């Protein structure tokens, strides 16, 4: 029924992209109102994704993991 | 001979009974979305005999089961050809078609 | 529950 | 079942099961649940059906149409002969159809039988099949949608023509 | 240009439609939010230089070459909203948008599967029937002779009318049936 | 429906294009009929030649899909301007411009597949060695004949 | 082709359904570990295409380069082939840099969810070939060509170099 | 052939004694079970026709042509009983007596076994479609139509008259069994020329040809429903019966007449399909599409081939059963929103939904999708086009992309997109449309699984 | 009634097109042509008994 | 439970999705990994590729006049 | 999928991304605060209010109905009318 | 794919055309040639159904690896020694065709020499 929407107040560009959106905007003699607006987006769980090589070497240890332990199975299988 | 013709005509007409079944009915059905998906399902277990049979010993056939008609000199059957094409790309269209409808139960419950 | 009726033509005929 | 002159097939050679490997296979499992679960009651509702066919026996029997005089020797305008002529000649360029049907059938098969080595092992039956669509073609063919055995017999007139004015000139 | 109430665009209403496109095709071409916003607010800053412009030649004239500006300046695929025209969600529940007076011509075998329903329809049919001509009256008592300038309807006036011809904008079909 | 709401021939007189533009429901400085060649247009308003598709899709039309008002005048080819059919919408791109790089996109193409057929790559290699005589009774020669001999030598 | 090209379909469609039909991809972003699994499904069925090596397009696909390099060949066809077989990298990644990574770009009413057990066992039976289902069909088909497989190194290495340009 | 002439007769005092609450009801039960007993004309051979008497015969040309005549008759009847429901009850007996003697005249034309009997009864067809036309259309064109139906027809008929006749006096005889044997060829002359013309170009007219076409969208367009149902589905097809006939006697100087007429044909198919493409008039649409598909039997006649008349009689069968279907289908959208204009109702697959699903199978059957007997037609007319000249292919296969393209345009036209808000009389429909729907479609598509019976004599 | 699925969609089938191909089918010629068995060196005919000699002696490579 | 929509915050993840997530990662890179120990030469080339001017003309037979 | 909107969801929202715009106090706002005679706003800040409640609601207001949209209240009535809320 | 730089940038008339080569006599330069010993029978590789692109002079490794095949399933990975020995073999034979090709290059450069000797002597 009723969704409790979280504080607007903690949504803050200091620490996000758009605080340097800000400062380019500011040493032209500029200023952008919709910051805050936009601020969730960098903040929270969104805050810090992975790159694209972050991305294909997903699963990359665990795999690399089990890889060796195959490797010694048959390694002392043969043997 | 007669496992692999058999498996082939029923993985076709096992397709063809759901189509049977929504145009004799009467009520509103429990899931026939489930009901063609387990069909499609049962279709891809039972082609993947003369597949495995083909994978064995290179086994293929032609099925030319009902004459249908005769223009003079060209012969027409219902004639269907178990061979390496047929072999390989029916398991796959029914594997694929199998996750589409699963995915389609979900993607197209509200329509 | 909201239940909404589903405004259809005639199945009957 | 047929006559294996008229549809014939060779001897089959398969070879026996040599299985190298230790796992078992599945089509052989398969096979014997095809034997126990399909192919017994098949058989017995097959033999069931047999035994009520055997209870009445009754015959039908292939028609016999006696060759009457053909066009060549009919009256001109004479309708009453070459009617007769006209339905023998229909009669027989149908047959003539199912032997171009029986021809191309033996051709097929063997193309499917011989698989991969098809060009080689069925040289007869394109022989065969290339001498009956000769004989089909110079007998039938360009007649038209109004074929008649006179239209047949003037094609024929005018090859035979053309065939010894060519063994005129050639000596 | 064309427009159910107005007859023409004013050079105000020109200029927030130019500002508005120009905003929404800029986010198309700078797709991150960041950037997006930035130049979002370099865009509002060449809107905001010639906001106090007096002169409405020049005002025509900066409009006109804003407009070239734009032409140029467009992306080729635009982002537009799924339901919005154009979208790729637009107009695709029209199939299933049945009008209601299609609930008159059911059995009723089937309205008998409803009883409230329908009882609660007949009022509502009762109602439209009762309003129709009071608010044709209206309408003809307060449409100008030559017949209406504008497209724009009249509101009710007094204390139990409805606001004349309203059934097919209060009846109409949900957007998601 | 009656005989004076139907289209006629050609307006000729003022007051005939008048009431004739009266009739199809535009003003008298809009309508322009067809210009009178013989080719069965009448009276009928030559509209600017659009697509359904460049009508304001945010207006509430009488017809939504057509894009089209009740009583207002249709296109002689409004079942060619449906938004099925032909579009005549602006692009982005110049209508000669984009026929001068599609063309010379596929013409460019189309002549260096001549000059690649012409100029081949292939590999460092000779031909590929078939034993019995090329495989003569493989590929259907007939065995009472007897072909030229297709010597292989090792190297 | 089928088990990943299918896939991506079905993860495309997953991210859609989570965002409400939006199907554009610069109203999407910060969907990697949002949607974990569509996430998995897709770099899988885009290494596929792409022709990672031992996925199921490598099996099929990195032949076709390799006979298509090898052979007597029209040469103009041959590079139009290996500049689309770059191509496809390009795009593929730009299906990965603008769907998933980044930061989001869809609407704030968030209601991200792939958890039915439809949408997750039939894009798994799909990842399980895309995984694997290139060196089945290839270990049990029979052999109906010769394949080319002595080649210099620059052109044994052309699919794969291509690809990871 | 007079196990079939003696009870289509007997419909007559069937109508005209019935109660007046009856007369539907008992002429459409006999009129089925006269259908019903037209399937023991099937008795054919594959050398000798099915030859009754010295008037009748009926060989495997006549025999599907006859068993859609009588199947045609209970549809009409269904089909018109709705929209002269408030008819003078003598003036509906006098409606249903033009329908029986409609296909009394048909049935004796198809078994006409000697030709000027053909020509007889081919004419005396022209005199209850013209009326039923003029009497029962619901237009003024109606009046033009009648006239233009009955002046293109007698223009090109009574030339051939002469032509019989003076056949009649050449070879003696005008017995098509006769003619099979006494026929001799056909030189090229003047005489022989305008002999050809003579004996062609009614034939011509019934098809119709392309450029002598102009009487078939007003006379199908203004007809009532019955009178278009019989004018697509049987009344073209006395002129492709005629010319199959009559081009035994015109060899060999067909091989050079055919060539005007054939490009008539090959350039008129892409003509009048292009046509359908901006019809404005559903019914026109439908027309116009009729003169599309009989094209193609005038070129499948014209180069009498095997295939070509194997094809021609399949398509003409077919489109027996597709047009009339149409027209139905058009005529159940007519009488809700009384507008023959197919833009008008919209949407209509939101609305009526089983009728969309006539809709689309009647415009799968339209656009010959494999395996219907409309395919097996379009497709051995290809065939034997295609061994006649090779370029036919262009003609043929653009002709098969505009024959997708209008008929998936008038389905997407009628029954898609968003309906008409304005129109709210769009009444579910009746157990009679959809009965007269599947009466056209069921037979159609059951014909699919046995198409021999409808390849005709040479089969 | 927990598998009648297998029993009405697939069993019954089974048997009706077993039935449809061993009496119908397979008594007309050409009906079903398969191809005949690949015969390699070393193998023994199930109908002949008879060996198929095996390849000539290698000139071994590697 | 199942999940419920949030605003403006990263969703609610269910511990299936990500450890299946994870095991299908982990599967594709233990596959590859696999692959590439037991058979490299798909990759990166099964044959040595010899060159043609090292051969002698002896070999070759190429008289030298 | 796709949750219902309510009333006080749709004000809740549409008052939200008013108090993430820095033109705007939020002290000061209320539902009937006018955004040019009570918050003193321009023209181009009420095209880019009306964009933002686009981004916000998924869909498109066109500019014969935006141009009229002067508080929170005629947003919300809108966003209400356009998505049929109160079933 | 330097030799299609030779041929089509530099000269075609010391560069082997590769659809009509050999053009020399394969005895020319060589003192008693062997040749190619076949050793799969005709009847053998008719019998195992091979393509005829597979009916080359290595055949026989092929006929060998489909028999594994044969006998070794349902087990598919049981066969890589055969079918390693049909690639090795397939490998000896494109090697065989490159010295067919190096050796036609190199006589036509011999022919190229012996023609720019004859000029220059003569
Ligand atoms: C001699 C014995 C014969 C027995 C076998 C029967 C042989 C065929 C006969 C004709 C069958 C047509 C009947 C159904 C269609 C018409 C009615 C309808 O739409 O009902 C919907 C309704 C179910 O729908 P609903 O949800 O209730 O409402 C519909 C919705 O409004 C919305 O509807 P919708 O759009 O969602 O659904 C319509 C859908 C729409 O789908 C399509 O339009 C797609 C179809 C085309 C693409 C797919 C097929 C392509 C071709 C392959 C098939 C043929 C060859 C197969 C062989 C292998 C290859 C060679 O159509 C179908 O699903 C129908 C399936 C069969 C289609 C046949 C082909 C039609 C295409 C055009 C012509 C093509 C060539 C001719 C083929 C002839 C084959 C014999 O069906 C019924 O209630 C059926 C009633 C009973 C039908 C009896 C049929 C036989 C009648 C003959 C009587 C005398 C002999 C006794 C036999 C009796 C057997 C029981
Ligand atoms: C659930 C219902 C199934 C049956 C339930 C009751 C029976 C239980 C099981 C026992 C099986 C019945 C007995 C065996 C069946 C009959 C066997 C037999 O000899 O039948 C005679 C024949 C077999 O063929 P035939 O060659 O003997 O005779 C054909 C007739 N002539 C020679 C004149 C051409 O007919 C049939 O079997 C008909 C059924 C065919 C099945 C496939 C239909 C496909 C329809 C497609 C239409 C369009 C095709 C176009 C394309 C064609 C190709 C180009
Ligand atoms: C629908 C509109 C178009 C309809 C077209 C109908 C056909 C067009 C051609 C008709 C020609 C006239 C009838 C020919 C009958 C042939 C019989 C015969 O034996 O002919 C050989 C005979 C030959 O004479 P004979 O056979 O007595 O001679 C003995 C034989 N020889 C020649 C060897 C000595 O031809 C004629 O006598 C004349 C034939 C031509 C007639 C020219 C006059 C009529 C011109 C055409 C009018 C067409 C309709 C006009 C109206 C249009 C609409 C308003
Ligand atoms: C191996 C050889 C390979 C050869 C390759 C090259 C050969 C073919 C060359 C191109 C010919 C075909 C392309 C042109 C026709 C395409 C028609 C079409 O698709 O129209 C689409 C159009 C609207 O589509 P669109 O605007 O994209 O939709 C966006 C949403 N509104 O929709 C409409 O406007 C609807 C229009 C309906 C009527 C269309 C009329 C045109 C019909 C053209 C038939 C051409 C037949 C050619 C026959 C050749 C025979 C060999
Ligand atoms: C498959 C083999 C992968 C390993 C060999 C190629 C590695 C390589 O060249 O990587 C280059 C590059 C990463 O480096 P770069 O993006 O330039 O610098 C950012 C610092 N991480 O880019 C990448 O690593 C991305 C390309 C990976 C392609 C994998 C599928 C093929
Ligand atoms: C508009 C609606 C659509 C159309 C509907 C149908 C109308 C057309 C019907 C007639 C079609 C054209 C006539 C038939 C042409 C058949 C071949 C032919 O006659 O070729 C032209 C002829 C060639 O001369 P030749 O072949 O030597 O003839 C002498 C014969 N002993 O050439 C000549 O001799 C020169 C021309 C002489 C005058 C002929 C006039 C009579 C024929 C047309 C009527
Ligand atoms: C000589 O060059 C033989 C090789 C085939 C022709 C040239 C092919 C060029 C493209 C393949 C190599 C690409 C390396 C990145």
């Amino acid at each position: 029924s009723k969704m409790e929407l979280p504080d607007y107040k903690q949504w803050k560009i200091e620490g996000t992209p758009l605080e340097t959106v800000q400062e380019k905007l500011a040493a032209r003699g500029l200023r952008d109102p919709w910051g805050r607006n936009e601020a969730w987006r960098y903040m929270g769980g969104f805050a810090n994704n992975v790159s694209f090589v972050g991305a294909l070497l997903k699963g990359f240890k665990w795999g690399f993991a089990a890889f060796v332990v195959a490797v010694g199975a048959e390694y002392y299988l043969e043997s | 001979m007669n496992l692999f013709s058999s498996l082939t005509l029923v993985t076709l007409i096992l397709l063809t009974m759901p189509i049977a079944a929504i145009n004799f009915n009467t009520h509103k059905f429990t899931n026939y979305p489930l009901y063609v998906k387990t069909t499609i399902s049962c279709a891809f277990i039972t082609s993947m005999i003369p597949t495995m049979m083909f994978i064995h010993t290179g086994q293929e056939m032609i099925i030319s089961n009902w004459h249908w008609l005769t223009i003079q000199t060209l012969k027409l059957s219902l004639s269907f050809k178990m061979d390496f094409f047929s072999m390989m790309f029916v398991p796959v269209a029914l594997f694929v078609t199998w996750s589409i409808m699963e995915f389609s139960m979900w993607y197209m419950h509200s329509d | 529950g909201k239940r909404l009726f589903i405004i259809k033509p005639s199945g009957f005929y | 079942s047929w006559d294996k002159d008229v549809y014939p097939e060779p001897p089959r050679r398969t070879p026996a099961p040599s299985p190298q490997t230790s796992l078992p296979n599945p089509i052989t499992y398969l096979t014997k649940a095809f034997d126990l679960l399909v192919d017994r009651p098949v058989t017995l509702v097959r033999e069931f059906i047999e035994r009520q066919h055997a209870k009445n026996k009754y015959y039908y029997y292939h028609r016999e149409f006696r060759r009457v005089p053909d066009i060549t020797e009919c009256h001109e305008k004479d309708v009453l002969c070459m009617f007769e002529a006209e339905m023998q000649w229909k009669r027989d360029y149908k047959v003539d159809q199912e032997i171009v049907n029986i021809i191309q059938e033996r051709l097929k098969a063997c193309q499917q039988r011989e698989g991969e080595s098809h060009r080689q092992n069925c040289a007869k039956e394109l022989q065969q099949f290339t001498q009956v669509v000769k004989a089909y073609q110079d007998r039938y063919h360009d007649l038209g949608a109004h074929y008649s055995a006179r239209k047949c017999l003037a094609k024929q007139k005018q090859r035979m023509l053309a065939e010894r004015k060519a063994t005129k000139e050639a000596a | 240009a064309f427009l159910p109430s107005a007859a023409y665009l004013t050079h105000q209403q020109k200029v927030l439609q130019l500002y508005k496109r120009a905003l929404r095709h800029l986010e198309s071409r700078c797709v991150h939010r960041d950037k997006y916003r930035y130049f979002a607010c370099l865009l509002r800053a060449r809107f905001d230089e010639h906001k106090n412009e007096k002169d409405m030649v020049k005002a025509t004239q900066l409009l006109r070459e804003a407009e070239k500006e734009f032409w140029h300046g467009q992306h080729p695929q635009p982002y537009i909203f799924p339901e919005s025209p154009g979208g790729t969600s637009y107009e695709r529940y029209e199939c299933y948008k049945v009008p209601e007076w299609c609930l008159d011509d059911w059995h009723p075998s089937e309205k008998a599967m409803y009883p409230d329903y329908f009882a609660k329809r007949e009022q509502w049919k009762k109602l439209r029937r009762e309003s129709w001509e009071r608010e044709v009256k209206q309408l003809q008592e307060e449409t100008p002779v030559g017949g209406p300038r504008t497209e724009a309807l009249p509101p009710a006036r007094k204390q139990g009318d409805l606001p004349p011809l309203w059934w097919h904008i209060v009846t109409r079909p949900r957007e998601r049936p | 429906i009656t005989k004076d709401m139907l289209p006629g021939p050609y307006p000729k007189t003022p007051e005939e294009r008048a009431a004739a533009a009266k009739k199809y429901n535009m003003r008298v400085e809009d309508y322009e009929p067809y210009p009178d060649d013989g080719m069965g247009y009448g009276d009928y308003p030559k509209l600017p030649d659009r697509s359904q598709q460049e009508r304001d899709p945010w207006y509430d039309w009488d017809h939504p899909d057509l894009r089209l008002n009740w009583g207002e005048p249709m296109h002689w080819d409004l079942d060619m301007y449906i938004r099925n059919r032909v579009d005549t919408s602006p692009t982005p791109v110049n209508w000669n411009l984009m026929c001068k790089h599609l063309f010379g996109f596929v013409a460019f193409m189309l002549f260096m597949f001549w000059v690649g057929e012409t100029y081949p790559t292939y590999q460092p290699v000779g031909p590929k060695q078939y034993p019995y005589n090329n495989l003569y009774l493989e590929r259907g020669g007939d065995p009472n004949k007897e072909p030229e001999p297709v010597v292989h030598y090792e190297i | 082709h089928a088990f990943f090209k299918a896939m991506l379909f079905m993860c495309s469609g997953s991210i859609i359904h989570s965002l409400n039909d939006e199907q554009d991809i610069r109203k999407m972003g910060g969907l990697f570990k949002a949607m974990p699994f569509t996430t998995t499904a897709l770099i899988i069925g885009s290494l596929a295409l792409t022709g990672m090596p031992f996925l199921t397009g490598f099996y099929s696909k990195d032949l076709i380069i390799e006979s298509a390099n090898t052979s007597y060949t029209n040469a103009w066809a041959l590079l139009m082939t290996l500049v689309a077989t770059s191509f496809t990298a390009i795009y593929s990644t730009r299906i990965i840099f603008f769907a998933l990574l980044g930061q989001p770009r869809f609407p704030t009413l968030i209601n991200i969810n792939e958890n039915n057990p439809f949408l997750i066992n039939s894009i798994k039976r799909l990842l399980i070939g895309s995984l694997f289902a290139g060196f089945i069909i290839s270990n049990n088909i029979p052999p109906m060509t010769i394949p080319q497989m002595t080649m210099p190194h620059y052109l044994k290495m052309t699919a794969l170099t291509v690809t990871i340009l | 052939m007079l196990k079939y002439i003696i009870p289509t007769m007997m419909l007559m005092p069937l109508t005209w004694l019935s109660k007046n609450s009856m007369i539907w009801i008992n002429t459409t039960l006999h009129s089925l079970l006269i259908s019903l007993t037209s399937l023991l004309l099937l008795n054919q051979f594959g050398d000798n026709s099915l030859n009754f008497s010295l008037t009748f015969f009926s060989d495997s040309l006549s025999t599907p042509l006859l068993i859609l005549t009588m199947w045609l008759l209970p549809l009409m009847l269904m089909a018109s009983q709705h929209h002269l429901s408030k008819e003078n009850l003598a003036r509906k007996k006098l409606f249903i007596s033009m329908l029986i003697l409609l296909q009394l005249f048909l049935i004796m034309t198809f078994t006409a076994t000697e030709l000027i009997f053909f020509y007889i009864m081919f004419e005396a067809t022209l005199v209850p479609t013209l009326i039923i036309i003029t009497r029962w259309g619901n237009q003024t064109e109606r009046l033009n139509a009648g006239l233009y139906f009955l002046f293109y027809t007698l223009a090109g008929s009574l030339p051939l008259l002469v032509a019989l006749i003076y056949i009649q006096n050449t070879m003696g005889s005008l017995n098509f069994l006769i003619l099979q044997y006494w026929v001799q060829p056909m030189p090229n002359s003047w005489s022989n020329t305008f002999m050809w013309l003579a004996c062609m170009m009614a034939f011509m007219v019934k098809m119709p040809l392309y450029g002598l076409h102009l009487w078939l969208p007003k006379a199908h367009v203004e007809a009532p429903i019955a009178g278009s149902m019989v004018l697509a589905a049987i009344l073209l097809k006395l002129g492709g019966y005629g010319m199959m006939r009559i081009t035994l006697l015109l060899n060999p100087i067909t091989d050079f007449m055919a060539y005007p007429f054939i490009m008539l044909s090959l350039w008129g198919m892409i003509m009048t399909s292009s046509i359908c493409l901006r019809q404005t008039d559903l019914k026109s649409l439908i027309a116009y599409s009729s003169v599309s598909h009989m094209a193609l039997v005038i070129v499948a006649i014209l180069i009498q081939t095997p295939w070509s008349y194997m094809g021609a009689t399949a398509l003409m069968i077919a489109h027996g059963l597709t047009s009339s279907m149409l027209f139905c289908l058009a005529n159940s959208n007519y009488e809700r929103v009384h507008s023959r204009t197919m833009i008008l109702a919209r949407g209509l697959q939101t609305l009526l939904p089983l009728m969309a699903a006539w809709w689309l199978l009647a415009s799968l059957t339209n656009l010959a999708l494999p395996p219907s007997i409309n395919l097996i037609g379009e497709l051995f007319v290809v065939m034997s086009t295609f061994s006649w000249s090779n370029i036919t292919i262009i003609l043929m296969g653009l002709n098969m992309v505009i024959t997708a393209l209008y008929s998936l345009y008038m389905l997407i036209t009628t029954q898609r997109g968003k309906h008409t808000h304005h129109i709210n009389n769009i009444l579910p429909s009746f157990t009679r449309e959809n009965a007269l729907m599947s009466l056209h479609m069921l037979p159609l598509l059951l014909l699919s699984l046995n198409p021999k019976i409808i390849l005709g004599p040479l089969y | 009634r927990h598998s009648i699925f297998a029993f009405t969609h697939v069993l019954i089938p089974v048997w009706i097109i077993h039935y449809y191909l061993k009496y119908h089918v397979t008594t007309k010629p050409y009906t079903i042509v398969e191809k005949k068995p690949r015969i390699f060196p070393g193998d023994t005919i199930l109908e002949t008994g008879e060996v198929i000699p095996p390849m000539k002696e290698f000139p071994d490579q590697h | 439970a199942h999940i419920e929509p949030r605003y403006r915050q990263f969703p609610q993840l269910t511990r299936s999705q990500v450890i299946q997530a994870e095991f299908f990662s982990a599967t594709m890179w233990f596959w590859i990994l696999w692959r590439f120990w037991h058979d490299s030469d798909a990759v990166l080339g099964h044959f040595p590729y010899p060159d043609p001017s090292q051969w002698t003309d002896e070999e070759l037979g190429i008289p030298p006049d | 999928d796709a949750p219902p909107l309510t009333l006080e969801g749709i004000k809740d929202r549409v008052l939200y991304v008013l108090k993430l715009y820095d033109k705007i106090d939020p002290e000061k706002l209320s539902v009937n605060s006018h955004f040019m005679k009570d918050l003193g706003l321009d023209s181009l800040d009420q095209v880019e209010i009306i964009m933002a409640m686009e981004d916000e609601f998924g869909f498109e207001i066109p500019d014969i109905d935006a141009e009229k949209l002067m508080c929170p209240q005629e947003i919300v009535d809108y966003i209400a009318d356009k998505k049929d809320v109160y079933e | 794919g330097a030799h299609l730089a030779r041929r089509y940038l530099g000269d075609a008339s010391v560069e082997p055309e590769p659809l009509r080569m050999p053009t020399f006599p394969p005895d020319y330069g060589f003192p008693e040639r062997k040749e190619r010993e076949m050793v799969a029978t005709q009847q053998e590789m008719n019998d195992a159904q091979l393509v005829l692109q597979q009916r080359d002079y290595c055949a026989h490794y092929l006929i060998r690896f489909l028999k594994c095949k044969r006998d070794s399933f349902p087990n598919f990975l049981a066969c890589k020694h055969e079918q390693h020995d049909w690639d090795y073999c397939e490998h000896l034979d494109y090697v065989k065709r490159m010295k067919e090709f190096e050796r036609e290059r190199r006589l036509l450069q011999r022919k190229k020499r012996r023609e720019q000797r004859e000029a220059d002597m003569a």
